[PDB]
């Protein structure tokens, strides 16, 4: 039983007095301000526990404990979308009429004018269109009236109390000692048994004895009001058995293994359900139940306390070849020790796992009547391509704290780590060349267009109707997705989606979804996207490769992770360390990330989205224009981003005016950072010392002497004030375009 | 749209004004480097030391005023 | 002067110069600057302290 | 090269000498000073012009100054 | 018309920051405080600072108001 | 006092961020020093290598480089016994540092100074002053 | 009531939020009671 | 009247603007059932704007060739209204606020920590200071006159030029 709970009892005392000295927490900042310095230091650092105390388990203490604040806020946040659900939207209007009422959960107060936002979303209602997609959320749960939001509202509050409580708790009165966090096996074994299993198992319960029954009566027809409560499906086995017949056995063919008797609420559809537009219920229920299966079943592959199961260590250990040296020796101390280095994975991986949550969201669209809800697919896929791509610079950023701070040169001798820094040059070299080859061969095939379409050479063009670039490989992968159902998933009834091909997916006249095909224009696209993507892979991985030296500066990890410059010497090492390389790479992920979601919006409007009119055919938001326009950059710039501003820079006196203010003040705002990226912080300091000249004069000078921003401050302002505006202004023009016309 | 444009105006003369002007008389020395007149005109910095001194020469306020330029005349 | 009187500084390239600080010691030998002088502000580095001569330390 | 001055202002607390990361700096006899030395620029062909000497100097202006002169390949720090 | 007019406010707007970027440099490599002993130049940059602060004032005081009242009727 | 080409060299696996084709036609630096094991230190070039017990040599491009070994050796192993020269393609080996067997930061007879102003840094030239001139700034 | 507590709301940051949030909020309601005053009433 | 405009009582496109600013919220409220919630909303917002117009044409305020009320800014006492008067109510409240701030900045130079009494505020000090700006002009000109406003040129660090 080397695997058990051990904990201190009343470590630290639950006192006012360290909140009454700001900078307690640090050597450097608890002496008090004498510079402005100060104060930016302070809220720098905060959080950067390894950087305060020297031992592992303060540091882990700390840990469990903001992460039990975090989950307080994150309930606290679902509570109050639950309450104004409740509260103040027409949920219970947008029920009865899903395709003709627009969800609203915001109402503002008439002040200065702003009741104008206040605009007409349909059910007697007046309020802010929302577009999070939580109205399709409650109708898949089977919530069917306010009464049962409050509930939930008020679940959500009493998680938010427990989790604080928690957290104060678990750092003030009963902290875990540090043999209790580094129990990774242990660890492993109840996350994927005990949260995503049995978190999947009890999900599928519920949809099987409440969304099923509920979802099956609304899609029928019925009125909210007129179907029974869902426990009144739980009691009376009866009336589950008239809408799913196979309940009539119950848990007899389960244990038996007599498991195709419960075909009719465990299916294998594929496709979407006709009358919402969404995935059937029936096999999201079956997904979750066999992704509990397994779940539980994976949580059970490593050891605790008894003697079956595998260590991490010997399963590392032993992958080792002729070309790897010691193989992955030493990565299990790595990771049951440095927190920078699990935060480096578990954020590159949570970023790309909401990358891959945008485009299966959108792709088969998991809710009843949210495909047809196009404000709000294009919210979500812009939500979580944002979401995804900041955390995966996060990831880069939290290796680069590791290889300068919790990387021991000792401990990895001839390993994974050791190999891969003796070998840099080469991969940044190859890298450096592939985004060479990938910028000249995707931007310059955009940039040949331009100049032949304006030159009059429309034959000299790559396009669909000139030089052919198609995607056979992707077209051919999507031919093969359409001949799946009955070939290779010989059980599936449908496809997994209708973007692969096959039918039209239609909902109150408009499309739900319908075969993407793939051109010319897609394949310059998607190799804009591999450009892109490698370029940010680039600067990450050059700012960690490069992290402790280079040849430039030899003991760069003496300067630490975050660090102007060594001087104007050498040339110049201004933007050396490993931080401005996230820095750097941040910019290039918004890049990135901008044309993805610009390439969905175009995309999607122009051979997606729109009206099915009578015979079938489809009339799309923007009229099938991708094709021929999305081959040259003056295209885009004519056809997307001036064709589609039309609904912000027109939304003044309108519900969609504060879209168009947003787009305006984002546009400041960007426009703002440039002041501080451009610019250095020695002009700055000497600007601010003829103003402290004019405060001497009247006596009225600060005691904590102003300084200019550090050469660090200067550029992690400058970069937020750039993504701030940048995301502000897409996030407007998005917005205000696709409600006014989606 | 007369009046608020040549305020405007006004305000973008007076900010390049600013910046220039601070280039001229800080060119010889200032409090972080008193001795500014010894590197000449273009110099690219002094270093990290003293909190950072990026865009401390003379002609860095001459770098730093054609922007204000460029915004003014557009 | 002598140790613990204010001074106004007189050096141009000083941080504190036309500042006060006070004296803290004043040394005997054949040094070049024989007055250490404290102070509260700090300078762009951080230092409260330096050493004058006569000519740039003047009694208020 | 790049051109280093140590002026009379030194207070021969050697950091400078210690900071550089090129030996281009040592401490030689000096009776001006309470510390009896003074920091001294034998070896300004191997100056980078990092400026880590200045960074280093608690004098309220520097004792020691670089200046950035002439570049070869010592003083652009370039291992080709 | 309007080609000619905006390459002459642009011809304007260059001359005029190269007057003020060629005293920069008057004042780092020609300008000698000693023969220039309490003069007209001697004397500006003796109140260098009250110049600077007072440009950093209107320049403030413009900028927020003609912006206050441009963002105020949007 | 020359460098003994034939003391044996650290134990290494090669790495991309050696020396190049400048160091083999214009100048190469090297380090020895004394080790009392067999221990593990980090390369300023890259990764791992290990130093064996008794006398250790480097070759390394930059003078830098060999410093910030050196540093790196004194403050974790405490081994104050390295010596760094200078060696040319034609043969000459340059000995670097320790210059005169003391290490710079304590004082040593003999040393002169070098860049030595006899006044304070205010007291420079003007530049005007000096214009058209030979005569140096520093007074 | 505790001066440790005290001492915690007579920081910078809760000072200025409050004297801000305060401010605003009189703005707020002299707007709400007198709306559209472009004019010294004269 | 002043500088070619018309009193915006007697001009014609004010009149429009009112006219149609009436007519589009109207063309709102004929989407909803009377007792409703958005009809109280959209019949509250037409009383609004009704006052705000009948507000503006009495008051002596001119408009303009779009219809839109003008400043007038020059001075005369017929306008003081708009810029004279708001700009007096103004330039009080900041020399109050400038008053109070450089008389707790003095109290905290004479402070033990004289920059904890800038992060760490003492409030009841602070009280007594924000209460004394009313007669700013008088404390301040008294203060400028008996020296203790301007410090000589003499007592500031400046550049060494
Ligand atoms: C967590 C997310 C969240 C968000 C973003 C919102 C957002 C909003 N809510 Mg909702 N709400 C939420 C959760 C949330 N709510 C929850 C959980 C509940 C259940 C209790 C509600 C219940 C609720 C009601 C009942 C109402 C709103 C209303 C509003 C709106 C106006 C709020 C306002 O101006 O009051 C401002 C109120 C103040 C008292 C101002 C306080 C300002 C202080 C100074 C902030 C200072 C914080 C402090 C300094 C922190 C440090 C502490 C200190 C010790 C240092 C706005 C859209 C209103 C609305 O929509 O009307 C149509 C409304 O009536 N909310
Ligand atoms: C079955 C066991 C189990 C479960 C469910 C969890 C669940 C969680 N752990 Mg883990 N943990 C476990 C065992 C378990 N742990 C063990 C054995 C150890 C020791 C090795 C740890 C050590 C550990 C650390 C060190 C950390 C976590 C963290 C977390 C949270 C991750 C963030 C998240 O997804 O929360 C959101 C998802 C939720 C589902 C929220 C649920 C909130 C409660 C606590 C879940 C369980 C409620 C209850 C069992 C269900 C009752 C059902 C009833 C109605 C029938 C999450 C609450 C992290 C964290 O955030 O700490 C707070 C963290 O840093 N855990
Ligand atoms: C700053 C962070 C942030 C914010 C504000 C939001 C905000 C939102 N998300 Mg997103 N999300 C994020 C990060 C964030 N997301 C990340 C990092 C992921 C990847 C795991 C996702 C994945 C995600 C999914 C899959 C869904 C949302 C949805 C939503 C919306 C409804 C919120 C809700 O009630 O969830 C409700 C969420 C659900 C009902 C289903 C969630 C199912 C997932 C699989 C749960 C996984 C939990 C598990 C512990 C995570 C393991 C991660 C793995 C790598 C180990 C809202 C727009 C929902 C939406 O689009 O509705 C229209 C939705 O279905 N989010
Ligand atoms: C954690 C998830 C969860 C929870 C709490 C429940 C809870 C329940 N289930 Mg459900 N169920 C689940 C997952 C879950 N189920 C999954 C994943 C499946 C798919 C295999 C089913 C399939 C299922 C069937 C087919 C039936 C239940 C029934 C029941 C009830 C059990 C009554 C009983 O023993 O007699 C059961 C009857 C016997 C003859 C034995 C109870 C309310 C029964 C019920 O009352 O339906 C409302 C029932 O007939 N469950
Ligand atoms: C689970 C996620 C997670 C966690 C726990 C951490 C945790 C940490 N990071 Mg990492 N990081 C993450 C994600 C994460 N990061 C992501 C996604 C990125 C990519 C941007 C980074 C990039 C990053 C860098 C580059 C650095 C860190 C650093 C740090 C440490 C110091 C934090 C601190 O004191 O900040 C205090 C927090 C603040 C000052 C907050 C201000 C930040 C922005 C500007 C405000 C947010 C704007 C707001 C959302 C929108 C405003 C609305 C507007 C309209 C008004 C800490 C260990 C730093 C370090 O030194 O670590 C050793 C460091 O240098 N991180
Ligand atoms: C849109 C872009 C933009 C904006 C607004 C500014 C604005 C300014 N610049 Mg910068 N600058 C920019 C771009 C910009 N610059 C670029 C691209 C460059 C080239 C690198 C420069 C280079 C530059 C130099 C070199 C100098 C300036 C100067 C100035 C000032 C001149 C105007 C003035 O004095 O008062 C105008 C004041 C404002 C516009 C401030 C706006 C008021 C704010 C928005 C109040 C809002 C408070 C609000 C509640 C905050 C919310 C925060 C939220 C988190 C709660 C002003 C601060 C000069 C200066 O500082 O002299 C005094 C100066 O020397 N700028
Ligand atoms: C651009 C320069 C400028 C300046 C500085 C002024 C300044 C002034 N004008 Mg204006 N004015 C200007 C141009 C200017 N004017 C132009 C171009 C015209 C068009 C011809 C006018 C037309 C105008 C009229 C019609 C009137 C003024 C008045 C005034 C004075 C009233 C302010 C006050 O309270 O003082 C006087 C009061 C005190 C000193 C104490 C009061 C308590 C003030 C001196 C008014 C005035 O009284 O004239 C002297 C007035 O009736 N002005
Ligand atoms: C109450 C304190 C105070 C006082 C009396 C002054 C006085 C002055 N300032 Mg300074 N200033 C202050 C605070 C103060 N400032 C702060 C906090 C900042 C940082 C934002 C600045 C930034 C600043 C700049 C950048 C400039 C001045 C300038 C000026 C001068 C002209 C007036 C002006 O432009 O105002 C402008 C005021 C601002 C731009 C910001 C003021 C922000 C608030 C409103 C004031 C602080 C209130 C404070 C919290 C009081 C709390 C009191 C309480 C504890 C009892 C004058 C010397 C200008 C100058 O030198 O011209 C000769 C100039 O260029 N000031
Ligand atoms: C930086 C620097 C360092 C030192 C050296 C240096 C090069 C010298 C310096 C540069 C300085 C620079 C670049 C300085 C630039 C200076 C500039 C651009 C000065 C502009 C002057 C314009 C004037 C005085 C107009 C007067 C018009 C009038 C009076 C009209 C009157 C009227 C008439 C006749 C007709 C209409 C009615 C009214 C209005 C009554
Ligand atoms: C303007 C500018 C400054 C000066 C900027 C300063 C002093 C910031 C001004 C902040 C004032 C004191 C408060 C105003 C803050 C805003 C009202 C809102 C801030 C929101 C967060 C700070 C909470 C630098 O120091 C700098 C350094 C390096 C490169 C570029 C620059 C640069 O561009
Ligand atoms: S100071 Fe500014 S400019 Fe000089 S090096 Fe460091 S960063 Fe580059
Ligand atoms: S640092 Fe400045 S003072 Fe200390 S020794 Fe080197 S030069 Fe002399
Ligand atoms: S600049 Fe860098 S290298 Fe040249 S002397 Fe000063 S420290 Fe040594």
């Amino acid at each position: 039983k080397k695997v058990s709970i051990t904990v201190d009892r009343d470590p630290v005392a639950t006192s006012f007095e360290k909140w009454a000295q700001p900078g307690h927490f640090s050597r450097t900042l608890a002496k008090g301000p004498k510079t402005t310095t100060w104060i930016w230091n302070l809220h720098a650092d905060v959080h950067d526990f390894d950087s305060h105390t020297n031992s592992l388990e303060d540091i882990s203490r700390k840990i469990f404990s903001a992460h039990f604040g975090q989950l307080s806020i994150i309930f606290l946040w679902l509570s109050g979308m639950y309450f104004h659900g409740a509260r103040f939207s027409n949920y219970s209007a947008w029920l009865s009429n899903p395709t003709a009422v627009k969800p609203s959960a915001q109402v503002v107060w008439p002040i200065v004018g702003q009741e104008v936002l206040n605009g007409d979303v349909g059910g007697g209602f007046q309020g802010v269109q929302v577009t999070s997609g939580f109205f399709q959320i409650w109708r898949s749960s089977g919530i069917t009236s306010e009464v049962e939001l409050y509930w939930c509202a008020l679940a959500g509050l009493i998680m938010s109390g427990l989790m604080i409580f928690a957290g104060w708790f678990h750092y003030h009165k009963a902290a875990p000692k540090l043999e209790w966090f580094q129990n990774a096996e242990s660890m492993l074994n109840h996350h994927l048994s005990g949260l995503l299993g049995l978190g999947c198992l009890s999900w599928a319960g519920h949809q099987i004895h409440v969304s099923l029954p509920v979802n099956k009566l609304l899609d029928a027809g019925v009125a909210p009001q007129e179907i029974p409560l869902p426990h009144e499906f739980l009691v009376n086995r009866d009336l589950m058995a008239q809408l799913y017949p196979s309940f009539s056995k119950g848990l007899v063919p389960f244990f038996t293994l007599n498991w195709s008797e419960y075909s009719d609420f465990l299916t294998f559809k594929g496709g979407l359900n006709p009358v919402t537009g969404g995935l059937w219920l029936s096999d999201t229920a079956h997904h979750h139940l066999a992704l509990a299966v397994l779940f539980i079943v994976a949580g059970h592959m490593y050891r605790t306390n008894w003697g079956i199961g595998h260590s991490m260590k010997e399963i590392l250990e032993a992958h080792k070849g002729p070309f790897t040296g010691e193989g992955h020796k030493g990565l299990y101390e790595i990771l049951t020790t440095s927190w920078h280095a699990q935060l480096a994975i578990n954020l590159a991986m949570l970023g790309s796992v909401s990358i891959i949550v945008a485009h299966h969201m959108y792709a088969m669209p998991p809710y009843p009547y949210i495909a047809t809800d196009y404000p709000t697919q294009l919210s979500i896929f812009t939500h979580h391509m944002w979401i995804g791509g900041f955390c995966v610079c996060g990831g880069a950023a939290h290796a680069g704290i590791f290889m300068v701070r919790d990387y021991n040169p000792a401990q990895n001798y001839n390993n994974l780590l050791d190999r891969v820094i003796r070998h840099r040059d080469a991969i940044i070299s190859h890298l450096n060349w592939i985004c060479i080859f990938l910028g000249f061969h995707s931007f310059g095939l955009y940039i040949h267009n331009d100049t032949m379409r304006a030159l009059g050479r429309t034959q000299d063009m790559f396009s669909d109707t000139a030089i052919q670039l198609k995607p056979v490989f992707a077209q051919w992968v999507q031919s093969i997705h359409t001949l799946a159902p009955g070939n290779t998933t010989p059980n599936a009834l449908a496809t997994a989606s209708y973007a692969f091909g096959g039918d039209v997916v239609a909902v109150g006249n408009k499309v739900a979804m319908m075969p993407i095909s793939l051109g010319t224009a897609d394949f310059m696209v998607h190799h804009i996207h591999a450009f892109t993507i490698h370029v940010t892979v680039l600067i990450l991985l050059k700012g960690v490769l490069f992290s402790r030296n280079s040849r430039l500066i030899p003991d760069k990890a003496n300067l630490g992770f975050r660090f102007p410059c060594d001087g104007p010497g050498r040339g110049g090492t201004c933007q050396s360390s490993a931080w401005d390389s996230v820095f750097l790479g941040l910019f290039w992920m918004y890049n990135c990330i901008s044309v993805v979601i610009f390439h969905f919006s175009w995309k999607m409007q122009s051979d997606v989205w729109g009206t099915v009119q009578s015979d079938g055919t489809v009339t799309h938001i923007t009229g099938g224009n991708f094709a021929q326009s999305a081959i040259t950059i003056n295209g885009w710039l004519r056809d997307f981003l001036w064709a589609q501003a039309s609904q912000v820079i027109q939304s003044y006196g309108s519900a969609l005016s504060a879209y168009g203010l947003i787009f305006l003040g984002a546009h400041f705002i960007w426009a703002f950072s440039l002041m501080f990226l451009f610019s250095g912080r020695g002009y700055w300091q000497e600007l601010i010392e003829s103003i402290v000249w004019a405060h001497n004069k009247l006596n009225v000078a600060p005691a904590i002497q102003p300084r200019a921003l550090s050469i660090t401050q200067g550029r992690a302002v400058g970069l937020a004030h750039y993504l701030l505006g940048g995301i502000g202004t897409t996030w407007a023009f998005f917005l205000a375009r696709i409600i006014s016309v989606g | 749209g007369d009046f608020l444009i040549h305020h405007a105006i006004a305000l973008a003369l007076h900010t390049t004004t600013l910046i220039l002007v601070k280039g001229a008389l800080d060119a010889r020395g200032s409090k972080l480097m008193p001795d500014k007149k010894d590197f000449g005109y273009a110099f690219p910095c002094d270093g990290p030391g003293r909190g950072g001194t990026c865009d401390i020469s003379a002609w860095d306020a001459f770098y730093l005023s054609m922007f204000w330029m460029l915004n003014t005349i557009g | 002067v002598k140790r613990g009187s204010k001074v106004r500084i007189l050096r141009k390239e000083s941080y504190w110069y036309q500042d006060i600080g006070t004296v803290a010691t004043i040394d005997t030998s054949g040094i070049r600057y024989p007055v250490v002088v404290r102070f509260e502000k700090v300078s762009y580095s951080g230092v409260n302290t330096n050493n004058f001569s006569l000519d740039e330390v003047v009694e208020v | 090269s790049h051109s280093v001055k140590v002026y009379d202002t030194c207070i021969g607390c050697t950091q400078c000498v210690r900071a550089c990361p090129c030996d281009v700096l040592e401490m030689v006899s000096w009776d001006g000073c309470k510390a009896g030395q003074i920091a001294s620029a034998p070896r300004t062909e191997d100056c980078i012009g990092c400026k880590r000497c200045e960074t280093a100097c608690p004098t309220d202006f520097l004792s020691v100054r670089v200046y950035l002169g002439g570049e070869t390949t010592r003083s652009m720090g370039l291992a080709y | 018309q309007s080609a000619l007019y905006t390459h002459h406010q642009y011809i304007a707007g260059f001359l005029m920051v190269g007057a003020f970027a060629h005293g920069a440099i008057f004042f780092v490599r020609d300008y000698d405080p000693e023969q220039n002993k309490n003069n007209v130049l001697a004397r500006i940059l003796d109140h260098k600072e009250a110049i600077i602060s007072h440009l950093s004032w209107v320049s403030l005081f413009l900028g927020f108001h003609t912006l206050g009242i441009y963002v105020h009727n949007d | 006092e020359t460098l003994n080409l034939q003391i044996p060299s650290p134990t290494f696996e090669g790495s991309t961020g050696g020396w190049l084709r400048a160091a083999e036609v214009e100048e190469k630096y090297a380090i020895t020093w004394t080790s009392p094991k067999e221990q593990v230190f980090e390369m300023p070039t890259g990764g791992a290598a290990i130093m064996r017990q008794g006398e250790n040599l480097l070759y390394l491009a930059r003078k830098e480089q060999c410093l910030a070994l050196a540093t790196q050796v004194k403050n974790s192993f405490k081994i104050t016994d390295y010596k760094v020269y200078r060696i040319f393609p034609s043969g000459e080996v340059q000995y670097l540092h320790p210059k005169d067997g003391v290490f710079p930061e304590k004082v040593n007879a003999g040393r002169v100074g070098v860049g030595n102003v006899s006044h304070s840094i205010g007291k420079n030239l003007n530049p005007a002053q000096i214009k058209f001139t030979s005569k140096s700034f520093n007074g | 009531m505790d001066s440790n507590f005290l001492k915690y709301l007579s920081t910078a940051p809760v000072l200025f939020t409050v004297w801000l949030s305060f401010t605003a909020s009189f703005i707020i309601e002299a707007n709400r009671f007198f709306p559209d005053m472009l004019y010294f009433p004269m | 009247d002043v500088a070619g405009l018309t009193p915006c009582g007697e001009s014609k496109e004010f009149a429009r603007r009112l006219d149609g600013s009436v007519k589009k919220l109207q063309t709102r409220l004929s989407k909803y059932e009377a007792g409703t919630p958005p009809a109280l909303a959209l019949q509250k917002q037409i009383d609004k704007t009704k006052n705000r117009f009948d507000r503006y044409g009495k008051a002596g305020l001119l408009c303009g060739t779009d219809g839109l009320p003008h400043l007038i800014t020059d001075g005369r006492w017929t306008h003081s209204g708009e810029f004279v008067i708001p700009g007096l109510l103004f330039l009080y409240v900041a020399g109050w606020i400038g008053w109070v701030g450089r008389s707790y900045v003095l109290f905290a130079r004479t402070a033990d920590k004289p920059t904890e009494k800038e992060i760490i505020i003492d409030v009841p000090v602070a009280l007594s200071f924000v209460s004394t700006g009313f007669i700013w002009p008088f404390s301040a000109f008294k203060e400028f006159t008996s020296g203790n406003l301007i410090v000589p040129a003499d007592e500031i660090t400046v550049s060494p030029r």
